[PDB]
């Protein structure tokens, strides 16, 4: 049982908050991918802050059990895609 | 045949550690081959042994064991304290097909992941 | 190192299809693997993950037939997206296929 | 603990053969819980024994046995001509965590069906 908040882009130079929030259990790892309308999606930082070579250094996340918080940088980049959240406990896993 | 680096997947009590082994030759004086996992020190390596027979009648056998360690605060390296063995001895006759052999490795492997056996190891329960 | 899925389009409701999917040298084995597809609405579906030896399987609450078998025989996975995790065991994955 | 009837599902070269079992009580001489499959003569049925021990050390075994019969032109009932005998015995001690007396058990689960044994029992290859 995960939960992002609602969708926005505020501006072209600032940070953006997103908080994954999760009901069941108290969890070590929660992982997100991006989804570009073109193709399908790409994983980053998952496993807390291990951030996989291939996406740039500017975006970050922390947290912990029931609390996790994504955001990346102010002068952010064009060309905004959605982000999605999922867990690595209780195997359907969402 | 030609052994290899077998590497399991999504095991122990939550499906999230995985293991690599690789071959350690064949002992020519009784024919058991042996798998490690490349570990540290020597001493501190989960190891897998089998071994195939010939006749009487056929047998295979594989023995499994794990050590685990703590550090002991008089020494420096770490000391083994305790293992957990396991084997499996399979014994067919000549005359034994291919589908009836098969057949008891596949209901052995099936049955160790049963609700059963589940609760007779990991809680050591009777029945 | 890509992966890429191929299926029928036009099935009847009540038949049945196999998605097909071949690997392209991460040798198929030592890797588990997963079946997630999409709606036109939401991107993340369940989960049917598979084991690295066909062994820990399991399905997600949508399970009627749809079932997941793994062959290496010519490195394909047969299903009757399609994504592979990590080297270590995980349930995170990486890897993507249209 | 409370054992029922364990049914296993998709087992033997194919997994298109399915198995039950009905509990066939606990012997109370040495602790040895029996499974069988619900044959037509007694002597015919795929027996499978389970026993966990108590203290020294933790042990539990396993043996698991199939015969198989042809009717013998002689005679009008079945005469058992072989079997496929099976066993597997776990040994811990009395620290062992829980955690790692899983990991042994799947470990040996997953292990069984790897491409290293399906050629080392399926056709007695030796490595």
């Amino acid at each position: 049982v995960t939960q992002s908040p609602a969708s926005l882009s505020v501006a072209t130079g600032e940070k953006v908050t997103i908080r994954c929030i999760t009901s069941t259990d108290i969890d070590d790892d929660m992982n997100w991918y991006q989804q570009k309308p073109g193709e399908p999606p790409k994983l980053l930082i998952s496993e807390g802050n291990t951030l996989r070579p291939g996406v740039p250094s500017r975006f970050s996340s922390s947290g912990y059990g029931t609390d996790f918080v994504f955001t990346i940088e102010n002068t952010l980049s064009e060309d905004v895609a959605d982000y999605y959240c999922l867990q690595s406990d209780n195997m359907p896993l969402t | 045949a030609k052994l290899e680096t077998v590497t399991l997947g999504n095991i122990g009590k939550d499906g999230k550690q995985t293991l690599v082994l690789n071959p350690r030759g064949v002992n020519p004086t009784n024919g058991v081959a042996s798998l490690s996992q490349a570990g540290a020190v020597p001493a501190l390596e989960k190891r897998v042994t089998v071994s195939v027979s010939q006749p009487k009648n056929y047998k295979v056998q594989v023995k499994i064991q794990n050590p685990t360690a703590c550090t002991a605060n008089g020494s420096c390296d770490p000391s083994v304290t305790r293992q957990a063995y396991a084997d499996v001895t399979f014994s067919f006759t000549q005359y034994s097909t291919d589908e009836e052999r098969a057949f008891v490795r596949t209901e052995l492997a099936a049955l160790l992941a049963s609700p059963l056996l589940i609760d007779a190891i990991d809680q050591l329960n009777p029945a | 190192v890509q992966l890429v899925e191929s299926g029928g389009g036009l099935v009847q409701p009540g038949g049945s299809l196999k998605l097909s999917c071949a690997a392209s040298g991460f040798t198929f084995s030592d890797y588990g693997m997963a079946w997630v597809r999409q709606a036109p609405r939401k991107g993340p579906e369940w989960v049917a993950f598979i084991s690295n030896l066909a062994y820990s399987i399991y399905y997600a609450d949508t399970v009627t037939g749809r079932f997941t078998i793994s062959r290496e025989n010519a490195k394909n996975t047969l299903y009757l997206y399609c994504a592979r995790q990590n080297f270590d065991s995980s349930f995170y994955f990486d890897y993507w296929g249209r």
